[PDB]
């Protein structure tokens, strides 16, 4: 076996085990969706089968792409089915961060109804003599999207050139990058599941949360203000752009003070317990804080976070070259300007110059071309 | 049915582990992917296997594979250091927190390579060595095997049934 021939047989690989992905696809839509059409609502329809009749018309396109690729060229313009496809991969954000619920209904669907029960037997013998259930299916592409980052590696170490491999390590990047794509738009997915639940207990509030970015640390402390100025046992949420203070018994939270993070800025200074403070200042005025905690461990978590609130909202490079950057949550595919690879998730992905409208990672802001 | 599920470090090599088992036979080409094997074993068992090839690095993916899973086989290379060390501080968290009551067959791979040619100042996770973490962390049974040799290979899936 030479590297050429290693070269050889991943090719074939990445034909056939895409080749066996659109099968099983087809499989989903044919033995299992169209059948249970027929016996289930829209609704719970919709909800178990997310977006795969979407994932089947992708791939099958893709397949064809990639069969003329390979088989046209002498294999030459690969690495460009993959580049091509990246963007129209972020479907499978959707797909992981509603799989669960998706299996979970099934079951739900599976006991209420025992006619679909059968009918699932009857589907998955129909379709792979009852080796497979259909929320085994279901894992599968999830599956599938993580393996191309390893394929493409494969085929780059077996590689003979270089400007063929190049290419083929600029399609590893795209591959690696919706993968991460994909992993953060579930963390964000839950992340406003976590969100949601500050906001429904509870509230004396007006905005959605969201706006303020993501929750860092939540608890209880007690805290002076100049106006008032003896010791209040308060419940606090840290969010990136805000601190919400609250009132704080039952399930039941009512908003009292609602702090801006952009204006206030953290300075610190007997180990019995409550005695832990540091304070949050204004900077062009008057009002002032002190949080005091139970216990140097808790000051401590807490100061951390405010440090690592602030520096999201005001980040090293937040102006150089030109640029004002602010935190920003970008609601349309996205990339960086100076490294190129997307902005990963659904909210507050990165930054935006509020002068060119640039977009870029926390960890790329030097690196921008400067603005006009 | 049995959900088993193979879970460890990227190479390691679970995906070899998997087939050399399944298909009986060494290839190397040693393919990238496994797909998930639904076969018969011998008491006839239901026996169902899991790579988690590919899905090491993004953390809120991985753990979609550890539902309603029967038993895991966590695996370092017994010729890494590098990976034996995960076990204790990645890889045993998560399967103990998301799934409470799942047992673990921890499996030390590679006795092959375990016998060969320490620059790195580091040594091959030993049967002592592994045992110690095996027991730290609390598994059911502790493995070694190849999968060029497939030595301990047929004792490690006989294991992981026993355990279900
Ligand atoms: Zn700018
Ligand atoms: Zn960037």
């Amino acid at each position: 076996m030479t590297e050429y021939d290693k070269r050889c047989c991943c090719l074939r690989e990445i034909q056939q085990t895409e080749e066996k992905y659109t099968d099983t696809l087809g499989s989903i839509q044919q033995h299992f969706l169209k059948p249970l059409q027929r016996f289930l609502k829209p609704q719970d329809i919709e909800i178990i089968f997310i977006n795969i009749e979407d994932l089947l018309r992708v791939h099958t396109h893709f397949l064809k792409e990639m069969k003329e690729a390979l088989g046209t060229p002498g294999a030459a313009n690969l690495y460009q089915v993959f580049i091509k496809y990246k963007e129209r991969f972020l479907v499978y954000g959707r797909y992981c961060s509603q799989v669960e619920s998706a299996s979970k209904h099934l079951d739900r669907v599976a006991a209420a109804r025992e006619d679909v029960q059968m009918k699932l037997e009857e589907c998955s013998q129909r379709a792979n003599n009852g080796r497979f259930t259909l929320r085994d299916l279901l894992m599968v592409p999830m599956q599938r999207v993580l393996k191309y980052h390893l394929l493409l590696q494969e085929l780059v170490k077996h590689t003979q050139e270089a400007m063929e491999k190049e290419n083929l390590r600029l399609a590893l990047d795209a591959m690696r990058d919706l993968a991460q794509c994909v992993n953060e738009v579930k963390r964000d997915n839950e992340t406003l599941r976590q969100i949601t639940n500050f906001q429904l207990s509870i509230e004396n509030l007006d905005q959605s949360l969201a706006h303020y970015g993501r929750p860092k640390i939540d608890g209880e402390l007690k805290i002076t203000s100049v106006e008032r100025r003896s010791k209040m046992d308060r419940y606090a949420f840290l969010l990136d752009k805000a601190l919400l203070i609250c009132k704080r018994r039952g399930d039941s939270y009512d908003l009292k003070d609602f702090v801006n993070l952009h204006s206030f800025q953290v300075r610190d200074d007997d180990n019995k317990k409550w005695s832990h403070m540091f304070l949050l200042i204004e900077d062009q005025g008057a009002q002032g804080y002190e949080l005091f905690f139970k216990t140097r461990e808790l000051k401590k978590k807490w100061m951390e976070q405010f440090e690592m609130a602030i520096s999201n909202i005001y980040p090293e490079n937040a102006t150089a070259n030109g640029h004002d950057f602010q935190m920003f949550s970008f609601e349309e595919t996205t990339s960086c300007k100076a490294c190129q690879m997307l902005l990963r998730g659904t909210f507050y992905q990165g930054y935006r110059c509020h002068r060119c409208r640039a977009s870029a990672h926390k960890e790329c802001l030097g690196r921008v071309p400067p603005c006009g | 049915a049995i959900k088993c599920v193979v879970v460890g470090d990227g190479a390691v090599g679970k995906t070899c582990l998997l087939i050399s088992y399944t298909t009986n036979a060494f290839p190397g080409y040693i393919p990238t992917v496994f797909d998930n094997y639904s076969a018969n074993v011998m008491k006839p068992v239901n026996l169902g296997l899991w790579d988690t090839a590919g899905q090491e690095d993004y953390d809120r993916l991985r753990p979609l594979s550890y539902p309603q899973t029967d038993v895991f086989l966590i695996c370092f290379s017994l010729v890494s250091p590098a990976s034996f060390e995960n076990v204790r501080a990645k890889w045993y968290p998560e399967v103990r927190h998301h799934c409470p009551n799942t047992p673990i067959i921890l499996v030390g791979t590679k006795l092959d390579l375990r016998d060969d040619k320490k620059e790195k100042k580091l040594t091959p996770i030993t049967y002592p060595q592994g045992l110690a973490m095996a027991k730290e962390i609390g598994a059911v049974k502790y493995l070694e095997c190849s999968a060029l040799t497939q030595r301990g290979l047929k004792t490690v899936f006989d294991e992981a049934i026993r355990a279900v």
